């Protein structure tokens, strides 16, 4: 199946807070009104391509999508991201592991660190060796959709890991949908409030 | 075959220098490091420095950056550590060995133990 | 011309005679007090030993990056030592640079020979700037290279090290690969400059503003509100009255700014 | 500079019961560590080349663990024969170091 | 054309001999955007 | 002041950090000239 994007793919462009200003920007954002991509986890995941970034969302009740593969081949010989929630403490490694047939998880590492009701929105690009994560955790209350809505993705974390990726996956939890969209340079007009966040948009 | 020989022992007044000695023998002197140790009684080991007998270039620690010069002689197969203004706390240990810092970077080879006794009187 | 108002106005006009008017002579201007420093008050020594004196590099081919974060690091001892040949800063004076502060300075280490460090520069396109080690195109940051004779070389050729030359399209600029693609070098003491071994770092760094964590050796000084000042916050300079604000910002955000590109709003370091 | 600590002071040690020790430096140094034990008489030998790896010339009873930051060395069987003193030591960046010293005794 | 649009970031960065070539085309930019709004004033003030 | 007055040319030519200083005299002597059409038209206009 696949869904509209509706008014998702927008996040903070820099690092320098603004008020009450229309700021034009260039940047690479998902395009609104776009179609996304929509998988299930019930009764699946396959390839997805990283043409030139990518947008990833997900909605979850109980937290059953757990990670990302990333990296061109996936034969533990390139760096693949990798995070765990064990439900007491977020665990994120980049350990070139060797996974299952099929890459899943069951009820020269470069890195490691430790810390529907709630959709969590992703963009991931990489420009000249940075792989740049941004996020926003948000409450929601549907089971069909994406929730109409407007929302902006703060970066939290940048990890320079060097890799060409041009191909990820997700890794699920066995004893939950997520979508995927792509990235191209839209300019966004961006509507800051007197408070600084990020309000509106047009594509 | 592959060893280090020691100069000997010394019997000193505090004040006259010594000039110390390390006999290599049984490998290839121009491809392996030469690097001096010392320790003393009752106490670890301490780096002073490292020399490349192949071609000149040495490398000291800063708490013996003037009381120790290290200098080696190919032709001979033999290295040479000089120890300046003793004092009755240089009363020492001292170990010569090989490193090898093209290899595996380790002490492979060492002396058979040289122990320096500092005395007033 | 500026002993009184009427003599001024007649330096403006450019005469000794002055009719009966008003003239717009000068601009009223408020000096600055004194000066504020405020950095963050981490203490811990940089470790850019365990870079620079390094008992072996990495070869070129898969060449080497250290994360340097939570230190002050003192560059001064990097521009006084000498055994420095090739000290060359783009976009950052190595003199200033002393002052300011970093996010994520990364230090590159790896060994070529020393003919060929021209390379090392942001185009210049040869056999190591497009299959080895790609240089981004006008960065900010210096590429600090010595000689390594003393140190690297083999009588009898060091083989160790290894560049790759290879047979398809340059990817990008920093960025790593892992007839055969790999060669190796012939490092010997017998060979002078050129096939000469040379050991590189190159500090590259960004000098944006985003909470700084790789600052200057400068002491803070107490801050002054209320009161025309000359403030330094993590290398942004300024004149201006610093007075408490109720502007929101965000844990990844620490400047503040106006339509026009000036600051309006810091975050204090500490 | 890097600073390298052992934990374990003394282990009173019997024969053939499993005693461990453990090495935490400062810092990093990477996979470059070695380690050398000293006989009453003074004179040491090569027993880890690596830090995780036995070297080809010791009975595999001896073997390592950890990188990075936490070492750790573990005895598969002790004996009187085996009474000496491991030393932590890293060669990765000047200057050498050594370690502090951990003793065995019964 | 220059490094920054903010001229304390070319002093505060770069030396004197350097820091000259970069404020002249700041300097050149700024000063031709005045005269282009003085004429459009000129020419709006005759109209009223 | 630029080596040629086609811009293509000095593209074909020249490698990106050349090319960019040669582009700028002709982006700088263009844009003079349209500020002064447009002066001249609003001057112009005011007549009719
Ligand atoms: C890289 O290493 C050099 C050399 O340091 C020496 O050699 C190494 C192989 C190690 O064995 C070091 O332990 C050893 O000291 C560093 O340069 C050195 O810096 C020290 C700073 O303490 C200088 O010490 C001086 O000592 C005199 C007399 O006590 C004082 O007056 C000085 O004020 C200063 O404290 C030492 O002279 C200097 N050596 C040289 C040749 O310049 C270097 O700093 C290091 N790299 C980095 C990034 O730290
Ligand atoms: C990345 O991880 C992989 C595996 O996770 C490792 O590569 C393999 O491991 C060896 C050493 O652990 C690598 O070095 C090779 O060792 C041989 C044996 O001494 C030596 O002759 C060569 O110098 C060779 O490079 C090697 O790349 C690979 N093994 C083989 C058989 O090729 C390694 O830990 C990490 N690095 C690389 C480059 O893979
Ligand atoms: C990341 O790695 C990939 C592969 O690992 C590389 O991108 C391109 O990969 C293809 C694989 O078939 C290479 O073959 C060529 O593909 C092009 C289309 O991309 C096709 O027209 C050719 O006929 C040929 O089949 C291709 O050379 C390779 N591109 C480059 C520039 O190397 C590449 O290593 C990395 N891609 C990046 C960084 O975008
Ligand atoms: C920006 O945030 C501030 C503080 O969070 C808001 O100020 C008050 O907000 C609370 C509830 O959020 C209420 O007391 C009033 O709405 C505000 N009090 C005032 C304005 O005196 C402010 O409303 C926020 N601005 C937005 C959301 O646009
Ligand atoms: C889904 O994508 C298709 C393209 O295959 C497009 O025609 C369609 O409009 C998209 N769906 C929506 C709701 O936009």
């Amino acid at each position: 199946a696949y869904t509209n994007s509706f008014t998702r793919g927008v996040y903070y462009p820099d690092k320098v807070f603004r008020s009450s200003v229309l700021h034009s920007t260039q940047d690479l954002f998902l395009p609104f009104f776009s179609n996304v991509t929509w998988f299930h986890a019930i009764h699946d995941n396959p390839v997805l391509p990283f043409n030139d970034g990518v947008y990833f969302a997900s909605t979850e009740k109980s937290n059953i999508i757990r990670g990302w593969i990333f990296g061109t081949t996936l034969d533990s010989k390139t760096q693949s991201l990798l995070i765990v929630n064990n439900a007491t403490n977020v665990v994120i490694k980049v350990c070139e592991f060797q996974f299952c047939n099929d890459p899943f998880l069951g009820v020269n590492c470069t890195f490691e660190y430790v810390s529907f009701k709630n959709l969590r929105e992703f963009v991931f690009k990489n420009i000249d060796g940075y792989f740049k994560i941004y996020s926003k955790h948000t409450p929601i209350n549907l089971v069909r959709d994406l929730p109409q809505g407007f929302s902006a993705l703060e970066p939290l974390v940048d990890l320079p890991i060097g890799i060409n990726i041009t191909r990820f996956q997700t890794l699920l939890a066995l004893h939950a949908a997520y979508y995927v969209g792509y990235l191209q340079p839209r300019t966004f007009l961006l509507k800051y409030n007197e408070n600084g966040t990020i309000t509106d948009a047009v594509d | 075959e592959v060893q280090l020989q020691q100069s000997g022992a010394e019997l000193v007044k505090p004040g006259a220098s010594v000039k110390m000695s390390c006999k290599a023998s049984g490998y290839t002197f121009t491809s392996y490091w030469i690097t001096w140790v010392k320790q003393r009684p009752g106490q670890g080991l301490e780096w002073i420095g490292d020399i490349y007998p192949g071609s000149g270039s040495t490398k000291y620690n800063e708490k013996f950056r003037s009381e120790a010069t290290l200098t080696v002689d190919t032709s001979s197969t033999t290295a040479y550590m000089q120890l300046s203004s003793l004092t009755s706390e240089d009363s020492a240990v001292y170990y010569c060995a090989r490193w090898d810092f093209y290899g595996s970077r380790t002490f492979d080879y060492w002396g058979q133990g040289t122990t320096l006794t500092v005395s007033s009187a | 011309c500026a002993l009184d108002p009427l003599s001024e106005t007649k330096c403006t006009l450019k005469s000794f005679t002055v009719e009966k008017g008003i003239y717009q002579t000068s601009n009223f201007r408020v000096q600055p007090t004194e000066s504020i420093v405020r950095f963050p008050n981490i203490t811990n020594l940089c470790p850019f030993g365990e870079v620079f004196n390094a008992t072996r590099f990495a070869s070129v081919y898969a060449w080497n990056r250290k994360r340097i974060s939570n230190c002050v690091a003192d560059y001064s001892v990097l521009y006084n030592s000498a055994s420095f040949s090739t000290f060359k800063c783009y976009g950052v004076s190595p003199t200033k640079l002393n002052d300011l502060c970093f996010t994520n300075v990364y230090a590159d280490s790896f060994v070529i020979r020393g003919d060929e460090v021209r390379q090392i520069a942001p185009g210049q396109t040869g056999k190591i700037a497009d299959y080895n080690y790609k240089l981004p195109d006008d960065f900010t940051g210096c590429v600090i290279a010595w000689n390594s004779n003393n140190l690297d070389s083999k009588v009898g050729g060091n083989y160790n090290y290894l560049y790759r030359l290879f047979r398809k399209s340059n990817l990008k600029p920093f960025e790593r690969d892992i007839y055969f693609p790999l060669q190796s070098y012939g490092f010997q003491p017998t060979n002078g400059v050129g096939y000469q071994p040379y050991r590189v770092v190159v500090l590259s760094f960004e000098l944006l503003h985003a909470p700084a964590t790789v600052c200057g050796p400068k002491k803070s000084t107490n801050l002054v509100k209320n009161k025309c000042v000359n403030f330094n916050f993590n290398g942004l300079t300024g004149t201006g009255v610093l007075t408490e604000s109720n502007k929101k910002f965000l844990p990844f955000q620490q400047f503040g700014r106006d339509i026009a590109d000036t600051t309006d709003a810091v975050r204090d370091p500490q | 500079d890097i600073v390298l600590t052992q934990s374990p002071a003394i282990l009173s040690v019997s024969p053939g019961e499993r005693v461990s020790f453990s090495c935490r430096a400062s810092q990093n140094i990477g996979t470059i560590i070695h380690w050398y034990q000293q006989r009453t008489n003074g004179s040491p030998r090569l027993l880890i080349k690596y830090a995780s790896e036995s070297v080809s010339g010791i009975p595999s009873r001896f073997s390592g663990s950890g990188s990075g930051t936490d070492f750790t060395l573990s005895i598969n069987s002790v004996e009187s024969e085996d009474i000496a003193d491991y030393y932590c030591q890293q060669s990765s960046s000047w200057p050498l170091t050594f370690g502090a010293g951990t003793k065995l005794e019964l | 054309g220059a490094i920054s649009s903010v001229l304390n970031d070319i002093l505060s960065r770069l030396d004197p001999p350097e820091a000259e070539v970069q404020i002249d085309r700041l300097i050149t930019g700024r000063l031709q955007s005045l005269q282009t709004y003085v004429t459009q004033q000129l020419i709006r003030a005759a109209e009223i």
